[PDB]
């Protein structure tokens, strides 16, 4: 069998890094599900689609907590951590060939490093989620798992939006959490790097 | 209605100072002289420009008038005006501004002042530290700091005034004692600011110009620039950044 | 610190789209080596080759705004505001550590600040950034090549109308006849308001 | 066959002037001196360069010869030549041009003149207004106008000479009377021109250089630049905008 | 341990020369004076910097020490230092370097020298031709050549010294005889080099500076620049490229 | 060649060795009277075939179709690349082949260049209808057939070269064997005529390091 590997939450401020792998005996049946154009789907429809994937494919999920990412990032770049995760998933699935969505600009090097780590054939390509149904499926699984961990977090800390610095809801909530001096553990070290989050306005005086 | 004559240096000062934060602004022609104040859309920085009448070569007004100006267009035009050149600003009708210098007459449609974002209120800030130094020195300190961080700390106590920046592997400290500063009250204050706003502020000043710093603890900073040999006053107020 | 360069092509066009492109490279030195800095002098053929070389070593992101969509958006916004929106979209697609943008505007420093707020990433906007940062120059090459491609698709439907710029005599001729015919294709943007003569007319 | 010696300033002038409209050009070495003319591919603008033999330090020709030159390559090379530096141009064989200055000898393949676009015809233009001013002032006027429009009006009457540009919300007017102009015939004329061509033209002139304007009504404009202290003449002819 | 005072010009020279090839470097404080060498990662070019103690205003060391420096950070900092300004370099502890100038103190973490790529050996090159000329002239010759090719030939014999470049349609030749050169041994040599390295080398020199060329046949070239009025010595060694 | 029966048919054009450092650029064109018969040969899925099976398939193509082959030597490529990119030279080759065949319509495989623009330029040069598409070898049997012919011709040329010069690998700068061999040939000062001298790979390999002294 072939397998597809992708991630969700690499660029997050809040929440984990989720890496998922999907291997199917019937690829054509996976195409029949409409994995290719799944980005447009609602949160509800994505959840349903993920359950359909799980029914017909073997799935493997790996989650790296914000705390563990911060720990690992001292000595490793996000992409190196991501590469380690990719290899772990590939080795769990043992496919004949693995298709990976490459975060780095030149994917050919990632293929070479992964094939060395795993000992299996690896194909890393930019935007592989929109070329290989297997990778698109992996993307769906990773997003759904991340979104459920975000939901657990919203239960404790309130609605902080998506968890991405681009989401204005996230910036609002993060701004007040920063101001309160009480920043939850789910918030990555990088929040310190996003400047606007600490810049106060003249209205606060 | 409005007929003033100023030097290029004076006009290039007012326009640059304002353009740094806003695109449009209300310009007030008072008995006192020229006045203009604005807040950037972010509500993080404020600019207050004051050019007293005695700075103008000619300053004739019939009444105190307010006009809506496209600062981006005036700034762009003032680049064509020389420092030592004399520029005449004229407002006859209530819709166009005339800018004369050399053999060039520039006419621009005025903005309805009520269409420009509500004029800001000057904040009431209780600030312990009072620092007076050369704007040129300050400019150099910010530039040095800019090589290290996106933000700096303005520190003040009995020892003196400090501008400090920290990187992951290096740091920089600008330090001047009461002896070295022009004026210093030895007030205790510590606030953090964005280097990018400060650089932009400094673009209106140079060596020989006086800078007055009003500093507090985790409060906005008041940067009062006295430019064109005391003929213009440019004040910048910057909201602080919370330290990690 | 994974950096990116952003630029546009076709902001000043009469016909055709607005193209905004972003380029992010792991190896900037390798990019300089390609000769992106002085690429304006290159032929159409050499520019195309150079774009393929850029694409091999960099991640590239392209955004196209159709004339119809520009006309729609320009009702409430200026070209520069639309351009700022596009810049942010591209920056967010690439998620670089720092983004270098070519600014049309009088005060690029204010654009930097607005973009940094929208994206939450560090942004550096400068006048003529395409001739200072190899990343921006590369972005410029990509945007020009994509626009030329979009123009080629249009020439397939509506014949050779030239470059699509009011400066191209072929464009003026074709536009003049399209206007005269009363049948103006959708690719012609609104705000198409004198006849440029040649030395032969005297 | 051809052996001339000129200053860097002189050579840098001729090349820049030409490169503005064309990439290749025919250069004529006449008894009279250097001559070169070109029309841009659009056939909207024309450039006429004349460097009289007196201007050359040395000007030796056996016959009047014409050569095909890659102006982009000569321009690029002339940037290495200093203003006060002396440059020697030599044409021994009929295929290469030798450019000597300092300790550097540059050799370049000539273009077959018949391969270059047919040499333009100098237009016969009857133009009422005649304006003589400082090229530097003119350059500043065009730059100011450039901030407002893509096009300007050149107006002339008994009051004086005017360059005017209009925007959607603003306008700019450059005005000089007969008193202020070096020479002025008070001719009546009004034509409109593209600011982009004018900016490009101005790149070969600066303050201190003399500019002569020949203006008509909805007719091309003649911009006669006298550069390098009257040692070089650069003329630009620009077609107008009508309707 | 280390306390030296140099001019800005001197420090800006050493840093630029080095930063051209490497990002980190070992700086040696010898009795002799400052010394630093590096090879670019390609192993194609080498730079050797020597600033003799008499060039320093102050040069105090307790022992001969070697330090690991982030040249990119020192270069970036030296841009804030003025040419005529005096800069103090201090190494008290074994982990930080202090850079003082004006009212600014910059501190930077030192690199463990053993962590920096093994110090290059100064190559043993027997080179026939010896050419001494003005660095400014050389700089102009390389720039001219750069408009023609990506490579040049350095030729030398009894006639003189030549730098030549060939294109498909044009060529350029720089030629100086023994009369014109400051010093010339008329040695016979011919080597080809990449124009890009040469341009980069020339960025640290200008008219008035002395350049000594050591040239051989299909061997590296030695480009010895004497800068800051003979107060600094910057040597670049460039590997040749195979011809024909 | 006369207008007919050439003008009755469609033609497929492709290449082999465009991106090589060693060897020629081979451009081939195929025009058939019976396209359906061509598809039955199984040209569409020919990449998986062995060198031996590809040779057999090329002979079958030649039996039922008109074929035109053009080879541009490394020497001639170096000459032409002074003023043109490899893809522009490829466009010129495409036009030459199209003009030899004089088809009703020509299908061409586009390199990484705007295909629409290439169609435009080729239709202008030839005066014939031209359809250039990215990866056209896997959409049009005619183009796939052209690909087979070009590969077989190039491969024969490469084998002849290995006979004289030894195994220099594939001839692509990506092949480590090619880089090794090229490096030593450059160092020896004896570079065979089959090397594309102007190619960047060749320039980079001329640079010696300080370790060589």
């Amino acid at each position: 069998m072939k397998a597809g590997i992708d991630e969700a939450g690499k660029g997050c401020v809040i929440g984990p890094l989720v890496v998922a792998g999907v291997a199917c005996s019937d690829e054509d049946r996976l195409r029949k599900l409409g994995v290719k154009d799944s980005k447009k789907l609602s949160q509800g429809r994505r959840e349903e689609l993920a359950e359909e994937i799980r029914k017909i494919c073997r799935t493997e999920v790996l989650k790296v907590s914000p705390e563990n990412l911060d720990e690992r990032m001292a000595a490793k770049t996000i992409n190196e951590i991501l590469k380690e995760c990719y290899a772990e998933i590939i080795l769990r699935l043992k496919p004949e060939i693995a298709y990976v969505d490459s975060p780095d600009v030149i994917p050919e090097r990632l293929s070479r490093e992964l094939e060395e780590i795993t000992g299996l054939r690896v194909v890393a390509e930019h935007k592989a989620d929109e070329k290989y149904p297997l990778v698109a499926a992996a993307s769906i699984i990773a997003k759904v798992e991340r979104e459920r961990e975000i939901e657990r977090l919203k239960e404790k800390f309130g609605d902080f939006g998506s968890g991405y610095a681009s989401d204005p809801r996230t910036r609002e909530v993060l701004k007040e959490w920063i101001a309160s001096g009480r920043i939850p553990s789910c918030v990555r070290m990088r929040w310190k790097t996003v400047s606007n989050l600490r810049q106060k306005t003249l209205d606060d005086f | 209605m409005i007929d003033v004559i100023m030097t290029g240096e004076l006009l290039k000062t007012v326009t640059r100072a304002i353009v740094a934060l806003v695109s449009e602004a209300r310009i007030h022609f008072l008995e006192k002289g020229l006045h203009s104040r604005a807040v950037d859309p972010a509500n993080v920085a404020m600019v207050i420009v004051d050019i007293p009448k005695d700075s103008f070569e000619v300053y004739n007004i019939d009444e105190e008038k307010t006009i809506g100006v496209d600062m981006d267009r005036i700034f762009d035009i003032s680049k064509s005006i020389s420092t030592k050149d004399l520029v005449e600003l004229i407002v006859e009708d209530e819709s166009t501004l005339k800018v004369k210098f050399g053999s060039v007459e520039y006419k621009v449609a005025l903005i309805d002042p009520s269409a420009i974002r509500k004029e800001p209120r000057i904040p009431e800030l209780e600030l312990p530290a009072k620092i007076v130094m050369d704007a040129g020195e300050f400019k150099k300190a910010i530039a040095a700091a800019d090589k290290i961080s996106d933000q700096v700390i303005f520190r003040s106590d009995k020892e003196g005034f400090r501008i400090e920046a920290k990187g992951d592997v290096d740091s920089i400290v600008f330090h001047m004692t009461e002896t070295e500063l022009i004026e210093f009250n030895g007030g205790e204050a510590r606030s953090m600011f964005s280097v990018d706003y400060l650089k932009e502020f400094c673009k209106v000043a140079g060596s020989g110009d006086l800078l007055t710093i009003h500093l507090g603890t985790n409060y906005p900073v008041r940067l009062v620039f006295e430019l064109v040999g005391g003929r213009a006053k440019v004040e910048y107020i910057l909201a602080p950044r919370i330290e990690s």
